[PDB]
């Protein structure tokens, strides 16, 4: 898993932010009228060639407010060009989101977009087979 | 466009010892901590001189110092035990042997970067804060 | 007072140092003489200053990697663009003001940020981590101006662009007021800012070697005192710039050192070498082709061997285990019959492990190479290096390095006579003598011989470490500056 203190925030959210000990990040604020960044994970998970991932968000969310997040993949040794960008919805996240094994390793990069008012709390980020 | 600092801030929470913690950011770049669970003698957080990106995903906090140069470290928080945390501060030579462990229980220290150095880590030490804000520290040349 | 005036200058641009990211899969020899002459005498306590006459926005950080970082330095761009009350942070991301809809992608390698989904800046970083330099893209993808940001934590120039071809670079003061702008096509000027021509003897240069060269003069002017010594590492792009602006008096050793001046040039030196006083040289084969080709001038040439001496000496005898290092070169070959009797030896001994060691290959070229050692093991570990300080720290425990490639390695050999670290070769160097601190094979079957020599015993192992010891302090001490000062004594009879 990635722990809620590699998840870094976009420095244009005006809110509040704190980080609950290894449960979660909590930003509570004004997100915007459509979805923009909110906050990002600075670190990468890397999906190899033969071992297909599923990945969890535990969070919970407070106020008319939404969000989402974008899922990038990069393959190893990429610098800047992706290949996928995946839009994931809350309710997407209802359910493992399955990254697939390819030709070469590769890796994501995700976001959390936001808009609306509230307090979302972003928790562990987890990663099986 | 870049903004200019006189101090160094707390950065990223990435690494800071976060079993019963919360962290708090403020606008100021200060930071908040809160953690009743916590024994003393436990490293709060670590400030580097040289990182990898790749493994850090930040920036160095400390800056390039002169070996056998003096200087002044002047830190600046409010803590309610005023003793409630403390300071470390370790040189490691080029191949990652610590040369020197300082400890520090006051605010402003003089410090010398030892012939041998090559990299430095100033760390805060836990001693049973209730509260703590951390605004900022500095290190200053010594004429 | 010794003035050093090094050879660190570009790649594709002389005036400019290379800006490479940190990820780059290039190795580069930064070690040279100079910073071994510069170490020793600060061990010594030489009166030294250092001018640094190309532009070296990371200079900071670059001296610190090579342990110089105390030296008194002068940098004549620093001066160009008016650098006279800097302040110094290290640069954290958040200390840019980003446009409010910026999104940040973190990538293995750099951080990109976006507006409106396209790619907006990339902000790359240097070895140590700080931010190197942050590029800016137009909507179609285009590179559109490239800020290069001074270690110590503000933009020192802009490169810009035009349709994505760089165009001119405007270097900056400390309040981002442009300088002088220099225009980056073939013939291209360098254009001073008038609302300051004050700061400048003209408004135009032919180049920026001419510009350098007014400011440099200037430096010579406020500083410098008679009978003042200049070290001067021989490059074309500086040696008549130097040499016609230095007072006669003022004695200038001209070095040649192996990695920067081919032997195949000592021909064409004799211009360089009538304006210079003494001429020192790193190894005794170039000293032998200097007193052939110029024996008018072999009271002028001197030998003074260079040590990398940021390296540990004898540290190997501390671990039970014989590390043998074993140097791979993808672009001469890797030569599996060599491979088979290094993994014969360590299998045949088991005190002993090996080191597989490529600098700057490729993960193909790396797979590449494990598939052929194993595929030998059926019918030990691999280290993919990209600086010299992977090197240094790879060979602290190594008790033999081996380099059975028809051209040997010229760092791998500086390091292990740096470290006194014994070194197998197939061919002659002037760095190994056989069986004193090396061992020559007349092929590559001998080499089970040759390992046995240094690993069996700590003996024979324990003289090549006094023999380097040795050496290095016949060129690093005060056995040296014994050795300078009769020198330029003699230089100052001949005036």
């Amino acid at each position: 898993k990635l722990f809620p203190p590699t998840i870094q925030v976009n420095p244009n959210f005006t809110g509040a932010i704190s980080y609950q000990g290894l449960d979660y990040v909590s930003l509570e604020g004004e997100f915007g009228q459509d979805f923009a960044q909110l906050a990002y994970w600075a670190y990468n998970i890397m999906v190899q060639k033969t071992l297909p991932i599923e990945l969890w968000l535990e969070y919970e969310k407070e106020g008319n407010c939404d969000f989402r997040l974008v899922i990038r993949k990069m393959w190893s040794g990429s610098v800047d060009d992706f290949f996928e960008e995946v839009i994931v919805s809350e309710k997407d996240l209802e359910q493992a989101l399955f990254m697939d094994s390819r030709d070469g390793d590769y890796f994501l990069s995700i976001s959390v977009e936001a808009r609306g008012r509230g307090t979302i709390k972003l928790g562990n980020l987890h990663q099986r087979w | 466009i870049i903004t200019q600092r006189q101090s160094i801030h707390w950065g990223e929470v990435g690494g800071t010892y976060m079993y019963g913690t919360t962290v708090s950011y403020y606008p100021d770049k200060s930071v908040r901590l809160y953690n009743p669970l916590l024994p003393s003698g436990e490293i709060l957080k670590t400030w580097f001189s040289s990182v990898n990106y790749q493994a850090a995903r930040t920036q160095p906090q400390l800056p390039l110092l002169k070996r056998k140069q003096e200087y002044q470290l002047s830190l600046v928080f409010d803590c309610q035990p005023e003793n409630g945390v403390y300071t470390k501060i370790t040189f490691f030579d080029r191949y990652g042997d610590i040369l020197e462990k300082k400890v520090e229980k006051v605010k402003d220290f003089i410090f010398t970067y030892p012939e041998d150095s090559y990299t430095y880590r100033v760390s805060l030490l836990s001693a049973g804060f209730e509260s703590l804000t951390f605004y900022h520290f500095s290190i200053k040349e010594i004429r | 007072m010794y003035y050093f005036i090094p050879a660190w200058y570009g790649s594709e641009r002389t005036w400019h140092a290379d800006i490479t990211p940190w990820y780059f899969s290039h190795f580069r020899l930064e070690f040279d003489d100079t910073f071994h002459q510069i170490r020793l005498f600060q061990e010594q306590d030489i009166d030294s200053r250092l001018l640094v006459l190309a532009y070296q926005p990371h200079l900071r950080y670059f001296l610190y990697r090579h342990g110089v970082l105390e030296m008194d330095t002068y940098s004549v761009f620093d001066v160009m663009q008016d650098f006279h009350n800097l302040h110094t942070q290290v640069l954290s991301i958040r200390d840019i003001e980003w446009d409010d809809d910026c999104e940040f992608i973190y990538s293995p390698f750099t951080i990109i940020v976006q507006k409106n989904g396209k790619k907006f800046a990339k902000v790359e970083h240097g070895v140590e981590g700080f931010i190197s330099d942050i590029q800016y893209f137009e909507p179609n993808g285009q590179i559109h101006m490239h800020h290069i940001v001074d270690d110590r934590g503000f933009v020192s120039s802009i490169i810009f662009f035009e349709d994505g071809q760089a165009a001119y670079q405007e270097y900056l003061n400390l309040k981002g007021e442009w300088q002088f702008r220099e225009r980056l096509k073939e013939g291209g000027q360098v254009e001073v800012n008038p609302i300051l021509g004050y700061r400048f003897k003209m408004l135009t240069y032919q180049n920026m070697g001419d510009l350098v060269a007014e400011f440099f003069e200037n430096y010579l002017q406020t500083y410098v005192k008679d009978q003042d010594i200049f070290m001067l590492p021989s490059h074309s792009h500086h040696d008549q710039l130097v040499l016609d602006r230095l007072p006669s008096t003022n004695p200038k050793l001209l070095s040649l050192f192996i990695g920067r001046n081919p032997q195949d040039t000592f021909r064409d030196l004799d211009v360089t070498f009538e304006k210079s006083d003494l001429i020192l040289v790193d190894r005794e084969d170039s000293l032998r082709l200097l007193q052939e080709l110029y024996p008018e001038r072999m009271h002028q040439c001197y030998h003074l061997s260079s040590f990398d001496t940021r390296l540990r000496l004898g540290r190997s005898q501390t671990k039970k285990e014989s590390i043998i290092y074993f140097q791979l070169d993808f672009e001469q070959g890797i030569d599996n019959q060599a491979l088979l009797q290094v993994l014969s030896f360590v299998a045949e001994n088991k005190d002993t492990e090996v080191i597989f060691g490529a600098f700057a290959a490729s993960q193909e070229q790396m797979n590449e190479v494990e598939g052929i050692v194993e595929s030998f093991i059926q019918e030990l570990q691999f280290v993919n290096l990209n600086d010299e300080l992977d090197l240094i720290k790879t060979l602290e425990f190594v008790r033999l390095i081996v380099d059975l490639n028809r051209h040997p390695h010229l760092y791998t050999q500086i390091a292990g006579i740096s470290a006194g670290i014994p070194q197998i070769n197939l061919v002659e160097t002037v760095y190994v003598e056989h069986l004193k601190n090396g061992y020559l094979l007349a092929d590559v079957t001998e080499f089970s011989k040759a390992a046995h020599y240094y690993t069996d015993r700590l003996k024979e192992w324990n003289e090549s470490l006094i023999y380097s010891i040795d050496k290095i302090k016949e060129h690093t001490g005060q056995q040296f500056l014994g050795k300078l000062e009769k020198w330029i004594e003699e230089v100052k009879n001949v005036k």
